[PDB]
């Protein structure tokens, strides 16, 4: 819980930065992550990233995050075949169902 | 000691020169007991011609700053100190340490009365911020953001909500508002249950020695650390009674010979920073304060936490 | 005292090129030699929500918004010209032999007994039925994977490169030639003799294996897909590419490997699905189930284990497979 | 002020004295052997325990870095299936049988190496104990990887007689064996000033050559080298 | 008492550069000066289980679910365009001399012994086997390491540039001159008198090496693997990449150089491989064993003393070895 927390303490930071640093041109900047990594860009752009956003609904980020705490889990056969995995299963997907609820309701 | 029917949130206030040192074992963030009392002093300037009462405080500490500096041999800190004036003689007074820090935090007060229904929320939200801004939060001045580019309003968000998922909406919101900063919540019951995890593990240990053993980094041979659930800092949880309570003008020297004063000692508990979103409700981080003074103990705690 | 090697690293024979596809029409495949290359191109998509829920996305307003929203990507299509009927893949294979002898070994007392048992192996049965299993495999268009499975007419022709000229030339029926019987024809036995003769060192084989499909005019074929790094927006989100070398789509080497792979009719399960792959565990990944169990012993590991340090031989088509997993090779021993 | 001898380390301060702000200081140099290692600038009122104290970190790792860097090889003896680690044993030198492999329900017990590349040995449970017996690494092997080859040889035609640093690493001090001089000098059966003349080097004077039986054994009783 | 020197490092002889890679046909290879290069490029594996099982991922249903997540990964390829079939192969080859003389030497009476040692052994014979052998290695594209294993003719052409152009051409059949048998030809001769003349000192050799190879069209060719820093997803995990200098594929330098070097015959296993690299106890990395141990006392560090210390004179093939390694050139001596 205290790593998804921090996600979102990291979008708290990202609160403070530039308005719209996530319009700058670039080959690859995240453009996945982008609309919930600068919220504030619907200020700048009245319709073209604006309504984006709000018709997306952006919550399917946080399972690339998971993916992400899938690199933090430990290479053992022994979880993977103990129920230890299901109850990691299990633990992930309460707490990334918190975090994309979380990152659902972001238009509010 | 009352479920709020509001939620005032004081927004982002930098405080200038707050208290560093907030206790006589513990420096750094200050007392939730000045937070109590500012916000007391807030319901005694502006909140009884509200019509309202301001009671309980959750702290959020959207950033801190120590004007402090790590002297080159030793792992720990002084405090940078200030040039006081020279005596009558001219020469240097004697120094007395005190450490100083910019606090940049934010407040959800608990509102109950009738006023609520007699005024326009974001006119008495606007009266206590103006009233707020002209005042102190922990020995420090209260910077009231001028010529910024987009100053913040507070939001007076009713308690009493008219459905389940509207208040549950509202209080996600007011969360979202204060995101950036940790609540600092009171951990009596924690303390407690460590106190007798470590008397199942030594006996005769003092709840000193289990707060002490909650901020420390314990090393453990096979070498790796002694986890912790939280952030779990020391904090100062009120004051114990050191004497009897004298007359209001018994008492040589006092602030005012009205009050009647009692010498005291600092109470030190543990309290625990959080990620604001790890909580039920944003009522349980309200500080509340709880005198009981019969027997001394003039704390301040979070009741209804947990 | 033969232990087995803790490193056992196997090249590949049957050693395939990369199948370029390109597009035209039935008949004139003798004039097949300068066809236009099938190029991968883009067309986007917009698509209703359809995938199973899981019971809390199945509210009646919830699922409105969702529909209301359809997902956008952008797909890379494969599709033959609209005056092209049919569809020519074409690729090499290059049969090596020294199939017993690891690239990589540890122990040599291993590494001998192995080479022996595999001499002793081609001295009472040489590379005949592998071969002959390879030339059908080579027979039907089972590197058309998705490619000839609704097709009016495959054809196949194999062609024999000795100095920079065709020497035998192979031109095959894929048809009558089927996906699950390995019956006896003349040219497939000789065919069979080629891959005979390069699977046990007596000489060089190069092959040239073009097939057609004829599928329909302007129809979408099917090349290897690629990977997505995903780096990109959400609408334009890119959600498949197909592979090509030089704007030109082609089939994976890999993929043309494990379709002449595909002769394994000896798992211990039943044989009325037809061939899967020579693998180690008889994997299969279309039906997500192993043949060939180590709970069963017939697997590669056991079987080989068994075969080169007990000198338990097993069942000859079980020889027949652990040398056919010979010859796809591996990183067999410890791992 | 003067040069710190701990272990096989000098502390050796720089002779120019400098006073970075109003105090004075020195420039400490920690020396492993002929390389120098950390150097930090110390305030002369700092006392020669502090300058110790100050470096032991550098020190300390140092002798982790040394006892990784020759950690012995390790070998595992597994069933027939080989997954499963009954024993493991620090080896000193690797039998010279083994090769390249791996468990085979042949046999119920098999030696192996820690590395992938595992080489090993079908044995049962005596020829394990026999060759545990005879090629079993001492616990303090590591400094074997500090020592060159010819100070550890058997062989008395290539062995070279150990230098004073070569014997300062494990006689006194804080050594790398920790023990002492009075400690080595009754494990080698003698008394203090003469196990002090071999520890001596500099001129010939107090120079003594350790024996190369006396060296051996030394080793042999420090548990660094031959203590099976 | 003449003992060894400390530091004894040796600069490496017959200094081979990056062997570049480009594609083209047979029978144009009399004008490869423009041929296109061969460009490393990518493509995507999808994989199944393979490897040895550790007696716990042996059950069925835990075997089924690593099938039902494949092991996705982009490699690095090397292939031929389908209109190539040859892969040439250029590196110069710089012949130096002096190969008695150390880089450094701590101890002046052993530099001078080692150069009197070296000085008898030119006067008894000089760079004369050693000089055929590399030449031998030379015209066989033993640099050629997996572009050989399968390929069906390949032709070395090695030219003498002495003022930036040919002073002397040979042409060879890299396939007639095996990788066993070191025999005699005339052309090869003149080659090693070449390669003699540059290590005794006599002149300034370099040579330009070419190598074509009948692989096959659009076939896999094989350059130099570098090493994976593994820091990315487990999706586009990069689990091969190749060597290329700019935007060409290529072989490293030294493995050239440790093909030119596979000239050791004379250690004391038989002659079932053939020859090894010249190493400091004879190491060969595929067979993952040492010949030339130091307990059967054929390694250079112990021929060597004997040769220099206390003056035993070994054999003349181990004098050849032991030349061969100064030759080749290393960090000799105690660390």
């Amino acid at each position: 819980a205290q790593i998804c927390d921090e996600a979102l303490q990291y979008a708290a930071r990202l609160r403070e930065l530039e308005p719209g640093w996530s319009a700058t041109p670039g080959c690859q900047l995240h453009d996945a992550e982008q609309l919930w990594l600068d919220p504030l860009r619907a200020q700048t752009d009245e319709t073209f990233l604006q309504r984006r956003l709000r018709g997306d609904w952006p919550a399917e980020v946080g399972n690339r995050f998971a993916n992400w705490l899938n690199r933090a889990v430990s290479s053992d056969s022994q979880i993977l075949g103990s129920p230890e995995a299901a109850q990691w299963s299990q633990e992930l997907s309460k707490e990334l169902t918190m975090f994309k609820e979380i990152l659902e309701d972001e238009r509010d | 000691v009352t479920d709020p029917e509001a939620l005032l949130l004081l927004p982002r206030l930098s405080i200038q020169n707050a208290n560093a040192i907030s206790s006589p074992l513990t420096w750094g963030f200050p007392s939730p007991g000045a937070f109590t009392g500012f916000v007391h002093a807030l319901q005694r300037r502006v909140g009884i011609s509200l019509d309202i009462e301001l009671d309980g405080v959750g702290i959020v500490c959207h950033r801190f700053e120590a004007q402090i500096s790590q002297p080159a041999g030793k792992r720990t800190k002084v405090f940078n100190l200030t040039r006081n004036p020279l005596n009558r003689d001219g020469s240097t007074a004697a120094i007395v340490e005190e450490g100083r820090a910019h606090l940049e935090v934010s407040l959800l007060l608990g509102v109950h009365g009738d006023g609520l229904d007699d005024h326009p929320a974001q006119e008495i939200a606007r009266q206590v911020q103006e009233q707020a801004g002209a005042m102190r939060l922990a020995g420090g001045s209260i910077l009231p953001w001028c010529n910024e580019r987009f100053p913040a309003p507070n939001a007076e968000l009713l308690m009493l909500g008219g459905s389940d998922e509207q208040r549950r909406k509202n209080q996600r919101r007011l969360t979202r508002r204060l995101l950036p900063g940790f609540a600092l919540v009171s951990r009596e019951a924690l303390l407690q249950q460590h106190l007798e995890t470590l008397r199942t593990t030594l006996p005769e240990a003092t709840t000193l020695d289990a707060l002490l053993d909650l901020c420390r980094i314990n090393f453990e041979p096979p070498w790796q650390v002694r986890d912790k659930p939280g952030w779990l800092v020391p904090i100062p949880a009120g004051y114990n009674a050191l004497s009897p309570l004298y007359l209001p003008g018994e008492v040589r020297n006092a602030r005012d010979r009205e009050t009647p004063l009692r010498f005291v000692e600092n109470l030190f508990g543990l309290g625990e920073w959080l990620s604001p979103h790890r909580v039920a409700a944003l009522s349980d981080l309200l500080w509340y304060h709880h005198a009981e003074p019969d027997k001394g103990l003039y704390r301040w705690s979070t009741p209804r936490f947990v | 005292i033969l232990s087995t090697a803790s490193v056992l690293a196997f090249e590949r024979k049957l050693d395939p090129s990369d199948a370029l596809m390109s597009a035209g029409a039935w008949a004139q495949r003798d004039a097949s030699q300068e066809w236009p290359a099938v190029t991968v191109r883009e067309k986007s998509v917009r698509g209703t929500i359809s995938n199973r829920l899981k019971t809390k996305d199945r509210d009646p307003a919830k699922l409105d918004a969702s529909i209301q929203s359809p997902n956008l990507q952008t797909v890379d299509v494969a599709n033959l010209p609209s005056d092209a009927d049919t569809l020519k893949v074409r690729f090499t294979l290059r049969v090596l032999g020294g199939a017993g002898t690891p690239s990589a070994c540890n122990d040599a007392a291993y590494r001998d007994k192995l080479l022996q048992t595999v001499a002793t192996y081609v001295n009472d049965q040489g590379f005949a039925e592998l071969a002959r299993r390879y030339a059908h495999n080579l027979a039907n268009a089972r590197f058309l994977w998705r490619n000839r499975v609704g097709a009016e007419a495959v054809e196949v022709r194999i062609n024999h490169i000795r100095q920079g000229e065709v020497a035998r030339a192979w031109r095959f029926d894929a048809l009558a030639i089927g996906l699950r019987d390995f019956k006896a024809d003349a040219e497939l036995d000789a065919l069979a003799e080629l891959i005979a003769s390069g699977l046990s060192g007596s000489g060089h084989v190069l092959l040239e294996v073009v097939a057609f499909a004829r599928i329909g005019d302007g129809q979408e074929v099917f090349p290897s897909q690629e990977l997505i790094l995903d780096k990109g927006d959400k609408k334009g989100q890119k959600s498949k590419t197909l592979y090509s070398v030089r704007d030109a789509a082609a089939i994976h080497s890999q993929k043309i490997g494990n379709a002449l792979r595909t002769i394994d009719t000896w798992y211990p399960d039943e044989d009325g699905l037809g061939p899967i792959a020579v693998e180690p565990y008889g994997s299969v990944t279309s039906q997500g189930k192993a043949y060939r169990q180590p709970k069963q012993k017939l697997d590669f590991y056991t079987l080989l284990d068994n075969w080169v340090l007990r000198d338990e031989a097993p069942a000859v088509e079980q020889q027949h497979y652990v040398i056919a997993n010979l010859i796809r090779g591996g990183v067999f021993g410890e791992a | 002020m003067n040069a710190i001898h701990i272990g096989p380390f000098s502390i050796t301060p720089a002779a120019r004295g400098l006073h970075y702000g109003g105090l004075p200081h020195h420039q400490w140099t920690l020396y492993y052997g002929p390389r120098e290692m950390a150097i930090k600038t110390l305030p002369d009122s700092y006392t020669s325990s502090e300058v110790r104290d100050e470096f032991s970190d550098i020190i300390a790792e140092f002798v982790i870095d040394a006892r990784h860097r020759y950690a012995p090889d390790v070998l595992e003896l597994v069933n027939s299936d080989g997954d499963a680690v009954l024993a493991r044993v620090a080896v000193s030198r690797l039998p010279e049988a083994l090769s390249g492999c791996i468990p085979d329900d042949r046999f119920p017990y098999w030696l192996l190496t820690a590395s992938r590349p595992r080489l090993g040995l079908p044995v049962t449970l005596n020829e394990y104990t026999a060759l545990a017996v005879e090629l079993s690494a001492p616990p303090l092997a590591w400094i074997t990887g500090l020592l060159p080859g010819e100070v550890l040889t058997h062989d008395a035609e290539e062995w070279r007689p150990p230098t004073s640093w070569e014997l300062r690493h494990v006689v006194g001090e804080g050594s790398f064996t920790g023990v002492s001089g009075a400690a080595a000098a009754a494990l080698l059966g003698m008394s203090a000033t003469n196990f002090r003349k071999y520890t001596a080097g500099d001129s010939a004077a107090n120079r003594q050559k350790i024996s190369f039986a006396a060296w051996h054994y030394l080793l042999d009783r420090l548990g660094v080298k031959r203590a099976s």
